[PDB]
């Protein structure tokens, strides 16, 4: 009946003065939008059929083509940002927020798709769809005593448009409009269902990466022990946006990052650091860099998690960006470091596969260990050790390899090398 | 993101 | 090197 029509035809319906027949042409409309191989969503936009989707979206004496239209809206929205424009030059934000109160769920769960995907599009579009009062009525469909009786799907659609109003930055989302959906996401990372879980965690990991005033606003909520737990899920869509906002909050403070080791984030970094998932393993070592970079109680939480031996491991093998993000944990640990903790890292092997990194056509992870040696050094001084170490060095060909770098065509690398060949090898 | 519905 | 790196500076 309504498969595969014309634009021609799809055209013709809607310009009638028939309802029945706009319905049937809207269906149309919207069977042909939701085809799998390229949808013929330009040859719908260059027709201008997109200002009588947006009013059919008013005609409240008519649900079905409220639904219809809805959703051939939503899968144009779903598309380029070119395409999500032309339906915001529609006047759809308005249309598809007063849709959110409709008595069908149906209806309502589509217009919250609609300006998921107009929210989505980046900052701007973000920005309008709160302009235009969208938070208050998203928020008071899920403003119920148990959100285990909402349709498991609706409940989806609700916190994945609610993560993309947290999303994007230059600028991140206004303060207020933080404010509003925080207590709704704190809500909705306590619900059982996996994909609502993934969603409130990539929400969560939006609005901690930026100022550590948005940190602290999240921080504040008591929502750390939750993302820990999380940390620990099974399920690699959770984990993924787990890991990201843990290691988004230890970029913070010394006392945001103390509130991810108090709530026993670090018991979980065995696993993460030997992680099949080669990302995992990559953001796993660069929050661990971060938290190197903390107090020297901090450092030393490091230690007695036995993390310092996983940290060996990665610098050893691991995918290259692991091995830099490494480095850099290494550099940051010896650099706030005490001495009994840069000798215990010593112990645990760290000098032969930071020395083999020397090889690495990276200037930038060689400026890294370069310094990190440097820190050891320092430490080895005030022990009268340096000997000790120089030979280490020597032993495992670390010395050819930094006698080799006083010939780098970078400067930072070409003095450092020539520094420690002429103090400890001379 | 953006999402489709098929 | 000594100080923290937010998610733009080491990716």
């Amino acid at each position: 009946g309504t498969v595969n029509w014309s634009v021609e035809d799809i055209v013709k319906g809607i310009n009638s003065n028939n309802l029945e027949s706009q319905l049937q042409a809207t269906q149309a409309a919207r069977k042909l939008l939701s085809r799998e191989k390229q949808p013929p969503i330009d040859n719908i936009i260059r027709a201008g059929l997109i200002p009588k989707f947006v009013s059919f979206l008013g005609k409240t004496d008519c649900s079905p083509i409220q639904f219809e239209s809805a959703w051939a809206l939503t899968n144009i929205a779903s598309g380029t940002s070119e395409q999500t424009k032309a339906v915001v030059d529609g006047g759809a934000i308005p249309a598809f927020i007063s849709l959110l109160a409709s008595p069908h769920a149906h209806i309502s769960e589509q217009a919250v798709w609609a300006l998921g995907n107009i929210a989505g599009d980046g900052s701007a579009f973000r920005d309008l769809v709160i302009k235009h009062g969208a938070i208050d009525p998203l928020l008071a469909l899920l403003a119920v005593p148990d959100l285990s009786t909402l349709a498991c799907g609706y409940l989806r659609n609700l916190t994945w448009t609610l993560s993309n109003l947290c999303r994007n930055k230059n600028p991140a989302p206004p303060l207020d409009a933080v404010e509003q959906i925080l207590p709704t996401l704190v809500r909705l990372l306590h619900h059982n269902d996996p994909e609502v879980l993934a969603d409130s965690c990539w929400a969560i990991s939006y609005l901690t990466d930026g100022p550590n005033e948005r940190i602290e606003m999240v921080v504040k909520k008591g929502v750390v022990p939750q993302l820990v737990k999380l940390l620990g899920a099974t399920e690699l869509p959770i984990v993924t946006p787990a890991l990201r906002a843990i290691g988004n909050i230890v970029t913070g403070t010394d006392e945001q990052t103390q509130k991810v080791i108090d709530a026993g984030a670090l018991a979980v970094f065995p696993s993460l650091l030997t992680n099949p998932k080669t990302n995992i393993q990559k953001e796993a070592t660069w929050t661990m860099s971060n938290i190197t970079a903390g107090r020297q109680d901090q450092i030393q939480q490091v230690v007695n998690h036995g993390l310092v031996p996983f940290l060996v491991g990665v610098l050893s093998k691991a995918d290259f960006k692991t091995q830099k993000e490494a480095a850099w944990a290494i550099t940051n640990y010896t650099s706030g470091g005490t001495v009994e903790q840069i000798v215990y890292l010593v112990h645990c092997g760290i000098i032969e596969p930071l020395m083999n990194l020397l090889s690495a056509k990276d200037t930038k992870i060689i400026q890294v260990i370069l310094d990190a040696i440097s820190n050891i050094f320092q430490a080895a001084e005030k022990l009268g050790e340096t000997e000790k170490l120089s030979i280490m060095i020597e032993e495992c060909g670390g010395l050819d390899k930094i006698e080799a770098l006083q010939r780098h065509e970078n400067e930072s690398v070409y003095k450092a090398s020539l520094n420690l060949i002429e103090k400890y090898f001379s | 993101r953006k999402r489709k519905w098929s």
